[PDB]
């Protein structure tokens, strides 16, 4: 048994931050 | 390499050797950087991983473009965009005549544009020196050598003091105080800006305690108001002598009223009150800025 | 755009690394979270999906090479990260460490040298299952 | 009076424990000095002279049982001191730890159950050779 | 044991069983404490090592004397000086008539004498309750059960909050604040002192949050002047209600003016401003102190 | 080679502190 999010979309997987 | 015809050797250091080369995709003149792989570990240096990992994600017109990465058992090549010469070689060539003020202004504006891109995308260059800034024949300067550069985005990360040359080293690092950021790079460009105008280094030190004394010779010894936590530091001693802060008119004679205002804010003692790359671009000094071609004659 | 869809089976296989008694002992060892904190553990998962590690490639040695890479990239103190060597190379690490670094470069090659892991990405991978104990591993003094 | 004359050869034999690569790796591991600080290392020497350990009895296992006793006596956090088990009992410590505790009680019996080591005594044993690196192992957060 | 003839069983707990026994050195009546050795580890408990290691070095007339330590493969015996009964059994026996004031004064003075010896020789009892304080037929009280006791001499050592029963637990531990010392034991004896006079527990709580409320019911909710760091705590919440601090005349009706002054200083909120065992002995309350025999009739 | 104090007399080897 495992309780983790079934499908997750990451908008920023590769790259640097923004500020 | 193979597909690169080595023309001539340019740079050299602890990092490795830099060459001039062509290609198989026309006479694409490039800068081929050969990395000196460790003798015992025979692993890629931390400086190389940081440089390649950052430049693989930094695409700005004022940042040196990384083209290819050749990695083999005992080799590590870095293909870069070829740029005629570095700032140091241009400052040495224009040491008697001098770099014209619109061209000094252009270069500072361009370097600030690139550094603002780094700081906004949370990246510290940590090694801003004239040898590490590349120019071309059409009047464009770029931030080069991201060897000592790191991403400052992730919190609670550890930071080292052995980062930049004494001459351009921030006083918050010279006084061994932890928690440094964007402001360190500003101090280095402020020293570079002054160097372009006076044709000589701002604080040419011989040691760490001598570098601090060269700063307090011009900007004066700091008080607990200009720099709130000047005395409360890890590498502080009460034996430090107090000195007078000479006016910027004397410090930089060819620079105008606006140029003196920008230089002072860049060389501010408090890192939390020192000008940011974003705020410095907005300064009234860059109101009459143009992009001129640099001097090159036979 | 730099997008990637993370599935349940990707995070389930990654959390199975912490089922090994050697790994759990290693996390226990690191009390001050100097070498294996939530951000460095967020980074090790990111490197796995980047290298496109298969189910059979989800081993303890692969976890340490990816964590060492994360410490090479984000941690300026070079001395601290050497504690990884005896946990993956046994009690003969003093001469077994260069072959580990060769694998670290091999993984760095496998991820197209894109070893920079942003805070935004780390917080995004953490949020998939924030209830997990490895994300409860916070730091205070750098 | 509770007096004891400590000779050069007593401190020389004790510092030879730190010549072993396993011991030096163990001290390296403990960065925050939670289990093996200057005071706990001052305590481990005190226990050796108390038990009246001979040259042949100056082994790595004897160093860990004395350090565990020092952590049992002076440290309220019981969880932290369990990190000693894998360094003296190998990678099968999960069932090898009760036999270590039997030796710890055996040493406690050998010292006439006088396991209280005062600050005055610790500072006195430290001062014999304060230049030594094990006394440069200070703590800040309890 | 062997050389000890077990007369009768007295105490029992998680620690083990306490018996009454004789000897081979005449009819030396003693208190033989058998320790419950762990089921899996089969090692001596941390509480036993701390108790034996401290008592092997504590020789004061108001501290229970340890005579012998029998240790075998599966056993751990502790030979102690026999003392007729504990304070709790005496307070229960004198619950309707009441303990006389000179006798209350005598016991408090004797307990303070022993605790001052502990704190001067840098030892925390950390478990001061009436069951853990032993009396004899000739009017002498002693500090017993050093199970939770530790030496606080060595600096930067770690400290636990699970130390004493709620009823006698210090508020600096009830509010989970680290850095506690000598003052914790003072709070427990102050609660014991009041209990002897009013014939009932001072703050009889049912939980941790209920214990704090019982303290603020009598002594009132603390302000940032009585306790400077009351709000700035690890286990603090603004939802805590403010209450009035009733006068000590109401709190303890049979105690005199001097007795009220000593009780208040012992139950002070700030641990850095709470009375020490040394200062409390000097109080004008112990000016007319005598050593009387306790009540025992058939 | 070793540079440690040849003879050291400890006034308080066994016992508790005093303050
Ligand atoms: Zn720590
Ligand atoms: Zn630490």
């Amino acid at each position: 048994e495992s309780w983790i999010r079934e499908q997750t979309t990451v908008d920023h997987f590769w790259g640097l931050d923004d500020d | 390499s193979e597909n690169f015809q080595k023309v001539e050797k340019i740079g050299e250091g602890t990092y490795g050797v830099v060459y001039k080369a062509r290609n198989k995709l026309t006479g694409e003149v490039v800068a081929l950087k050969k990395i000196r792989l460790d003798t015992e570990t025979e692993g890629v240096p931390s400086t190389a991983i940081r440089e390649i990992s950052l430049l693989k994600e930094l695409n700005h017109p004022n940042i040196v473009k990384l083209l290819d990465v050749i990695h083999t058992e005992n080799k590590l090549y870095l293909v870069f965009e070829f740029l005629h010469q570095d700032l140091k070689k241009f400052m040495d060539a224009s040491a008697l005549t001098g770099i014209p003020l619109p061209l000094i202004k252009s270069y500072l504006f361009q370097l600030l544009q690139g550094l603002a891109f780094c700081h906004s995308h949370r990246v510290l260059h940590r090694d801003l020196k004239p040898q590490n800034l590349l120019i071309n024949t059409e009047g464009a300067i770029k931030l080069a050598d991201f060897g000592l550069a790191r991403a400052f985005g992730v919190p609670v990360r550890t930071y080292t003091h052995e980062v930049v040359t004494l001459w351009y080293r921030a006083p918050e690092i010279l006084l061994g105080c932890k928690y440094y950021s964007t402001a360190v790079d500003i101090w280095s460009l402020g020293c570079i800006f002054a160097e372009m105008v006076t044709r000589r280094a701002l604080f040419p030190g011989d040691s760490e305690i001598d570098q601090l004394f060269r700063i307090f010779r011009t900007l004066g010894t700091p008080d607990e108001v200009v720099w709130p936590g000047v005395t409360s530091m890890p590498d502080y001693k009460p034996s430090f002598p107090k000195w007078a802060r000479q006016d910027f008119s004397k410090v930089v004679p060819p620079l105008d009223e606006d140029g003196r205002s920008l230089l002072s804010q860049m060389l501010h003692y408090d890192p939390n009150k020192r000008i940011s790359a974003k705020a410095a671009l907005a300064h009234p000094f860059f109101q009459d800025v143009t992009k001129p071609v640099p001097h090159l004659r036979l | 755009g730099p997008c990637l869809v993370i599935q349940r089976q990707d995070m389930t296989a990654f959390f199975k690394l912490f089922d090994d008694d050697l790994i759990q002992d290693f996390l226990w060892m690191d009390c001050c979270c100097k070498i294996a904190d939530k951000y460095l553990l967020a980074m090790t998962f990111v490197y796995f999906k980047r290298a496109k590690f298969t189910i059979s490639e989800h081993t303890r040695i692969n976890f340490f090479i990816a964590l060492y890479l994360a410490n090479t990239v984000e941690e300026d103190e070079e001395e601290t990260k050497y504690e990884i060597f005896p946990w993956a190379l046994g009690k003969n690490w003093r001469k077994l460490f260069p072959n580990f670094l060769k694998l670290r470069d091999q993984l760095w090659d496998r991820i197209d040298y894109r070893a920079i892991v942003s805070r935004r990405c780390c917080e995004e991978v953490m949020a998939i299952a924030p209830t997990h104990y490895i994300w409860q591993r916070e730091r205070s003094v750098h």
